[PDB]
């Protein structure tokens, strides 16, 4: 056939182990991407997945050929043949390609000598999270790639017009964040070996605060008032208000516990940390309120009046550091 | 002109023995050595071990490399390196590692003029570390990477870090949840086996723990409800049922602390510093309420005893109350000054 | 000997293939007859939102240079040979990380008839993205889809097509069932055009229905809410002045609730939104808290702090008597009443649809 | 035995030699016998549905190609060799992961005869799904079973039989499991057909019965103490309503953890188990016991003052209730028990 | 240059070299010595019955098809030699998945001495199988094994023996411990033959010592227990009349009792036999148990529902109770004979 010898004969004499240009100038490579989904975000461990579909351009004179076909257009099996880009991932923790029915490559030669290389990879990618505003936190989690071998005097990357694709967001595993935007940039980056050309992809995520409404801050608010119930009990029922106090302060003591579940330990105070110790300051309040009410009015022998004074002085201060809290942090 | 390389490279790996080292009958072969750390991360106790991703660089002369002609350094595809002799370097205290692989195998292989090699690769490793709890959460810890040769001893190949203490770097971009790399060490040396000696490189590094979690999590909630306790101290004598509950409940929350706290170790034989302030705490608690019953016995159990035939005196509960009033905020307070002092 | 003549065909049939060329290239479509035998219908992992499933996937096609005349019909060679000749490079465009499995040696046949035609079969355990809308649930059901194609190939060169009438060329084993939360309904078999930057490729779809079981969560969650809430009404029979007894029911009853709240949320995964059981749990504990402050109500209105001696007659309205709270009289009705209400609107309206 | 005479033959036979073809291609099938050693069987899971087994593999056919002459002994090669000659493509049907253990090499063993026979044995780890009916748990049996099939040949290449018969499979009697007790395991040999043709299928099943021991000492003592635990309120005065109110709650609400934290630790199934009525009898008699404390609270306190003024067991005396109850309640209980007892065993 | 030698050597020694046939096939038994050295000896599973071990295994044999002349008397080759010829075939009976170390080239060393004498070692992490008996626990002793041996050559064909005496044929590194709750008190060594389907083969075994250590366990487990014993026991000290506070003590306590006993089997297998804990456990709880029928027996014989007033006199035999005679015995019978049962169950079980 006409495409085995034009096939033949590009692959006689041909050295993958060399550069395209080598010696002579550094070799363009230009990037796409178009990003399948974007995985769950682990915040314990502080990484993310992504599913993309990586392509790579560049210019071949070696594979030049003259014929009426304008395109060859080949699977998997050529692409150990010819010389390919080192491109790797810098941020990735673990990355793997799709091998299944076969390796999921791409790869066409035009006359010119121009190759297209195509791959699916799934790629886990460290993502350093500022949890300082946690459950209200923002976040740009990048995905940085460059050649591993070739500074910058032999290889360059470009990204092209509107590099970057997404499908779909609402078929994307993201349950905690919805994805904002995203945005590109290229550096240099000095290392012992030499300058390399750093290519880089910032996703903007920001978190949704439903789950941990459900699960924290209405469960915390309700034991409030559950140890705000105690103010209306008869002074003289001693056990029944000793032991809402202690029932109260016992399971907020269990919800602090629970809270700091889904969190790294991190050694920083967050919003959440904030909003259970300030619960556990009321309903501690409230307890320490009641037995000094108690020694007071039997023990010993304004004062007696001190469940009148809490039952407007507790609902009220909590409704204002709600307020504060939540004016602070949502918008400010 | 690329037909000049080519011949050249060809030129270079033909009659190329690779079961062979430089210099084989010679003296021994000099690699030099270095590191560029990418992170640190899942430094587990539970384990005993660390994870570590690096730039793992290594330096040497190949005399039957050289070439001429071409002043360049001839950076090559790395599937060359399968054709080439490398050292046999590995980690002996590597639990579970590998090479990353994406987009392909992320190594390089450099050569130059004079026959010089470099050669580097992109390591993901689990190594080994051993760790003393004893005074934990306030604990230091030493973690280690070994670096040996496998089957050449110190006549056949020499290690050295290159470039002194210089030979690993981005160690102070490192950021962990949990530890702050305090220092970091570098060391050359050898290690004899049956089969011979061979050379060793160590790197060292010093890490400390952050106590701010500890003391979000554990050390707040066990004074908070050490503090509960004594409220019972200004409860009336005769109300028993409440101060029974609340002695109760405090001595079972210190409990439960202790065990769901002890539960997210390894199970160690020996106590740590933690266990001993919870110990404590229980301790306190439990005196508490060992005092309300001391008190509730000497009024009724011997009240119409002393009726019949008629520190503080030990026959009123309200000098009794008072003294502990007194006593257990001093007592707890002390015991906190010795225990942080002793610790820190 | 007798073996020779295979030996010698398969040679030729070899002999100047290129592997690297599909079938009829620059020549016409290379057709591609797909179908599915599922083996077993995995288990589905919500935290994940995804899904396994063991399968014979296997494939037909036409290839004129592998037509040969001899004594047999039909050779059937070894996986190894399928390595040799040109293969679709089909893909599952929602799979995760499937598996082909290689015990004992690579699960594969091909089978070459000699006109040319090509049979080639794989047995492979494909996990697949499932994603869920979870507001209905424990009532819920899902549509899961399975979507492949060709990596390389545009429409203009590779098309795929199902062996047999679409709904028979996938088809599911009678007792292959490792499904312990879900029944599998049936599947819907499709095919159609995805359009991206390099061309046009040809998708095969299919879509498995699946409903819930609700047996676990009933067992789970919902009883012991239900009990919750029977216990907290219990209190509204005792007299008034137990006070540390039904202090002792509400906040028993209200930390029941609030740890069986927390612990509903821990089979799904962290989404955002409220289910029907967050709605069932919410109004338990509406209920458990109302019954608190009705004790509360109750409190506050008595005056005497000692119950009825069991002796002296109280006056029809010496020493008096709190009187039985009319409050507690009324809430007793009040209270099953509508949590009854409540339980008939809540599951009419989540089982009729 | 001179190595060069045995290089020779080996040279020889391995020349010309196709691998693509089967023993007997465009012949009659070829018979391949089977035999297994197992090593162990680790881990039966029920949250996963299956079980881990070891075993060494073997597998026994003639090939008239590789038949020599001359030297009089049995050919133990390289397992390399493996690589280089035709062998039967068996798989496991209800596998789902397995792999050959290879160190310090592949552990794989290739022997030839004289007459052209070859003995193949490899040394595999498999995990095979087992799907389990947990409607008697924890007094259940259950059946696993290993599905042994050729993927490529049909009933017209390849045929499958046990080598030894009932003595194909060894090893059995010695595998001890900490949950379960091995009681009969059974051979079979059968056709399956799939719609590309008919392939042969040997079935190895083993029957495992569970022990009760563990349970016994973890969930029903625990329960029913809890529930001697509730009768105690019988036994106190009508009036110390805190404490009886106390001790119901109590109960109640440690047999609902209970019953959370057991059924925390399986899969999601269904249907309702053993274990699972046992627990919800025990909940419905601690349950019980609370409603007769509050019946009799209520008898005393809502409805004294009523007969006051006017003036099974008698519903007016509270003492009488309380008489009745502490005799009956035990009583119910261990008929239940019995009932239980005889028909879940 | 210099190394041209050495690649003629190298090519003589390969032509017509057959690594598929062992050396001395036909004609006499191939004999390799073997022996290990421990690096360090992993953390013990309790649940899975298994260990990790870190060890260079090596082994030497003589193959006459590779003597050579020339000016080194020993060739230290690249270990890709080791493909190219022929070597055992050794693997271990009781292992379960384990790792031959690659990292970053194939961890393993050859070695050829001029009269044909083969060394080959390999660094190997080893997960094996040890089968444990519970009885005992949290003070019991296992002796973990390790065996080894050729898979597919039968003791006509291939003998293991060890390099030395076979107590030193073992060595453990004096830092290579990553054990947690147990002592490795020690080896012993031996070997011997194996029957099969498929022929008799030369065994090598070594079996280590193994003692759990019982500090976790005591702070975990028996610690709580006693504490909650004698809580359940100061409830004998106060006023028979203080029904709420004794009940809570009851109630509290047992339940304190049945979440340890829940608890305490997490980290075990589920065996269907009792252990030393178990017996201990069940004993507290009985204990608790009877603390709280005692009070119920106390509370059935209260007539008066008021305690003693600090103001009135008690007459000797307004009335008032007098303190339980049951109270007074149970102070002086429970706590002495919960020691009695401590004395003999850490006299019976650690002196075991
Ligand atoms: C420590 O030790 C480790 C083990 O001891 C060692 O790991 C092994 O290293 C080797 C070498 O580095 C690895 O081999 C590479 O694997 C590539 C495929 O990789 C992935 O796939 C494998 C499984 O691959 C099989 O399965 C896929 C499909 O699933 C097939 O496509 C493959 O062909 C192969 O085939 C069989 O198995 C199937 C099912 O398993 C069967 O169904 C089938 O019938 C076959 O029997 C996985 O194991 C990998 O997992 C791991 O690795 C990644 C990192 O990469 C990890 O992230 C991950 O966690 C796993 O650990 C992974 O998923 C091969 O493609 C590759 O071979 C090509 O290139 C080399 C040159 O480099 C050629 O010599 C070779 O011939 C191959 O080339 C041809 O084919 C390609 C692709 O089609 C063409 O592009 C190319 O041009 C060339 O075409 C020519 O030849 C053809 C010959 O047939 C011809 O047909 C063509 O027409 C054309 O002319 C190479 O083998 C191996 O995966 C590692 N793992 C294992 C378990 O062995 C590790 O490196 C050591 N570490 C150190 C530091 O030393
Ligand atoms: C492995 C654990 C082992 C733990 C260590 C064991 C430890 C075992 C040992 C512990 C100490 C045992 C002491 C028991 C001995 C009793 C003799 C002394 C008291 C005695 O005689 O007992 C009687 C009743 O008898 C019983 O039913 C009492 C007999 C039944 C006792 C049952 C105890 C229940 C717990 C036992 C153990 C558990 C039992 C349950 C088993 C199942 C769980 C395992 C009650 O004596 P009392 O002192 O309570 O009451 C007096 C008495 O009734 C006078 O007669 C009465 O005056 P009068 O009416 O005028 O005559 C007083 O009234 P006033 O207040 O008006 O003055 C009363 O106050
Ligand atoms: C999610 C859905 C949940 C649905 C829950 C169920 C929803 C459906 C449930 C419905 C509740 C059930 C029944 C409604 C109650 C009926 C009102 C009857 C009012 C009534 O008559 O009660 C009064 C005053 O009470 C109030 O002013 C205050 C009365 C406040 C009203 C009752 C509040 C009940 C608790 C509501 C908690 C609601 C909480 C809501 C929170 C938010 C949830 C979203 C107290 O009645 P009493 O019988 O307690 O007290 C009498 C009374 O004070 C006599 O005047 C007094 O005699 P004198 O002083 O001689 O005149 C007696 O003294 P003696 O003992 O010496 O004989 C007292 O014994
Ligand atoms: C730890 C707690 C212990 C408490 C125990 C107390 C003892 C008394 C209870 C015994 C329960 C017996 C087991 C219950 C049955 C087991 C649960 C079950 O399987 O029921 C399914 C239907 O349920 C359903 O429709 C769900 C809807 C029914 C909900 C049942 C609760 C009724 C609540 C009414 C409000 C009363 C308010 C009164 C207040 C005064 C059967 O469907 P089907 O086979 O077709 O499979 C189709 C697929 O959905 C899987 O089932
Ligand atoms: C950076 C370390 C911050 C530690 C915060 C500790 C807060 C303790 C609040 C009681
Ligand atoms: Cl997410
Ligand atoms: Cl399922
Ligand atoms: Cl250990």
């Amino acid at each position: 056939g006409d495409v085995t010898v034009i096939l033949n004969n590009l692959l006689e004499g041909y050295d993958n182990k060399l550069r395209p240009d080598i010696g002579v100038k550094p070799t363009l490579i230009h990037t796409d991407m178009y990003v399948n989904s974007i995985g769950p975000v682990n915040a314990i461990n502080m990484e993310y997945t992504i599913d993309i579909f990586f392509a790579q351009t560049w210019y071949d004179r070696r594979l030049k050929f003259n014929s009426t076909i304008k395109v060859l257009r080949l699977n998997s099996n050529m692409v150990g043949k010819i010389w390919i880009p080192d491109t790797f991932f810098r941020n990735s923790k673990k990355a793997d390609a799709h091998w299944i029915t076969t390796p999921n490559r791409m790869l066409r030669i035009w006359n010119d000598g121009r190759v297209l290389y195509t791959l699916r990879l799934t790629i886990d990618a460290e993502c350093q999270l500022q949890l300082h505003n946690f459950p209200m936190d923002e976040h740009s989690c990048p995905l940085e790639f460059s050649s591993y071998g070739y500074p910058r005097e032999e290889i360059v990357y470009q990204w092209k017009r509107s590099s970057v694709e997404v499908g779909d967001t609402r078929s994307w595993r993201l349950y905690q964040f919805s994805f904002v935007g995203l945005r590109n940039t290229t550096e240099v980056v000095k290392t012992t070996s030499g300058d390399y050309v750093v290519m880089s992809v910032y996703f903007d995520l920001s978190r949704r605060m439903g789950y941990f409404t459900i699960q924290t801050y209405i469960p915390c608010t309700l034991i409030v008032v559950l140890s705000w119930v105690s103010f209306w009990i008869n002074k003289d029922a001693v056990p029944a208000r000793t032991s809402l106090g202690i029932t109260t302060v016992l399971t907020m003591t269990t919800l602090s516990t629970i809270a700091r579940k889904s969190l790294p330990k991190v050694s920083y105070v967050t919003a959440m940390d904030l909003f259970v110790s300030v619960c556990f300051i009321f309903v501690f309040s409230a307890l320490v309120e009641y037995g000094t009410l108690h020694y007071f009015v039997s023990n010993r022998k304004r004062i007696a009046k001190m469940d009148s004074y809490a039952r407007i002085f507790f609902p009220t201060a909590f409704c204002l550091f709600n307020l504060v809290y939540w004016v602070s942090y949502l918008y400010l | 002109n690329m037909s000049f390389v080519k011949e050249t490279v060809d030129k270079l790996l033909k009659g190329y023995d690779i079961r062979l080292r430089p210099d084989f009958g010679g003296p021994p072969v000099c690699v030099g050595m270095n590191i560029d750390i990418a992170s640190i991360d899942m430094v587990s106790e539970v384990n005993m071990d660390y994870t570590l991703t690096m730039y793992f660089q290594q330096y040497w002369r190949d005399k039957r490399l050289a070439y001429s002609g071409i002043p360049l350094n001839l950076t090559l595809d790395n599937r060359v390196a399968d054709q080439l002799w490398v050292p046999d370097t590995y980690f002996l205290n590597d639990k579970k590692s590998f090479v990353h692989g994406v987009t392909v195998k992320n190594r390089m292989i450099r050569l130059h003029p004079d026959g010089t090699v470099l050669y580097g690769l992109r390591i993901t490793t689990t190594a080994a570390c051993m760790m003393d709890l004893r005074r934990y959460p306030l604990d230091e810890q030493n973690c280690t990477l070994e670096i040996e040769s496998y089957g050449y001893t110190t006549d056949d190949i020499e290690f050295y870090w290159r470039g002194g203490d210089k030979a690993v770097t981005g160690v102070e971009r490192i950021e962990l949840p949990q530890f702050s790399i305090v220092e970091h060490r570098l060391v050359s040396r050898n290690v004899v086996f049956a089969t011979g000696a061979y050379p060793r490189l160590s790197l060292s590094f010093r890490l400390k723990r952050n106590i701010g979690y500890f003391i979000l999590q554990t050390y707040m909630p066990s004074i908070l409800i050490t503090i509960l306790s004594w409220v019972s101290f200004w409860i009336n004598y005769d109300a028993s049922a409440a101060r029974v509950a609340l002695g109760i409940t405090t001595v079972l929350t210190m409990t439960t602390i202790n065990t769901h706290l002890r539960e997210t170790l390894p199970k160690i034989p020996y106590v740590k510093a933690i266990d001993m302030y919870l110990m404590g705490c229980f301790v306190f608690v439990f005196l508490a309420l060992l005092e309300y019953a001391f008190v509730n016995y000497i009024f009724f159990g011997r009240g119409p005893q002393r009726q019949k035939k008629l520190i503080p005196d030990l026959t009123d509960v309200n000098a009794i109350d008072r003294w502990s009033r007194i006593v257990f905020p001093f007592t707890f307070s002390l015991f906190n000054l010795v225990y942080w002092l002793y610790y820190v | 000997d007798n073996t020779t003549v295979f030996t010698r065909i398969l040679d030729r049939l070899l002999d100047g293939y290129d592997n690297r060329l599909r079938p009829g290239l620059g020549e016409r479509v290379t057709e591609v007859k797909t179908d599915i035998f599922v083996t077993s219908f995995g288990p589905v992992s919500d935290h994940d939102m995804e899904y396994t499933i063991d399968v014979f996937f296997r494939q037909s096609w036409k290839d004129e240079r592998l037509k040969f005349k001899g004594p047999m019909t039909v050779l059937r060679l070894n996986n190894l040979m399928a390595s040799k000749i040109w293969t679709p490079d089909t893909f599952f465009h929602n799979g995760k990380k499937s598996v082909a499995h290689n015990m004992t040696m690579p699960n594969k046949l091909l089978r070459i008839t000699e006109d040319g035609t090509l049979l080639y079969t794989m047995r492979l355990t494909v996990r697949a993205e499932c994603p869920m809308h979870l507001e209905d649930f424990p009532m819920d059901a899902h549509a899961c889809p399975l979507k492949f194609g060709s990596y390389a190939y545009t429409r203009a060169e590779v098309v795929y097509e199902w062996t047999r009438e679409p709904a028979r060329s996938v088809v599911v084993a009678e007792d292959g069932s490792r499904l312990n939360q879900y029944d599998l309904l049936g599947q819907t078999v499709d095919s159609g055009i995805v359009q991206s930057s390099t061309g046009e490729y040809v998708v095969m779809t299919t879509h498995f229905h699946l409903k819930r079981k609700i047996g676990y969560f009933v067992i789970q969650t919902y009883l012991p809410c239900i009990m919750t809430v029977i216990l907290s009404q219990v209190s509204f029979w005792l007299n008034r002045e137990s006070v540390p007894a039904r202090t002792v029911f509400g906040v028993t009853t209200v930390l029941t609730m609030t740890t069986l709240s927390i612990s509903a949320r821990n089979s799904l995964p962290k989404v955002a939104y409220a289910t029907a059981m967050d709605w069932f749990i919410a109004v338990c504990y509406a209920f458990v808290f109302s019954a608190l402050i009705e004790f509360a109500t109750v409190n506050y209105f008595t005056k005497r702090g000692y119950a009825w001696d069991g002796k002296s007659v109280v006056p029809e309205k010496k020493k008096t008597f709190n009187s039985v709270s009319k409050i507690d009289r009324l809430s007793r009705i009040a209270f099953p009443l509508l949590f009854g209400i409540f339980n008939l609107v809540y599951w009419a309206t989540y089982l009729n649809r």
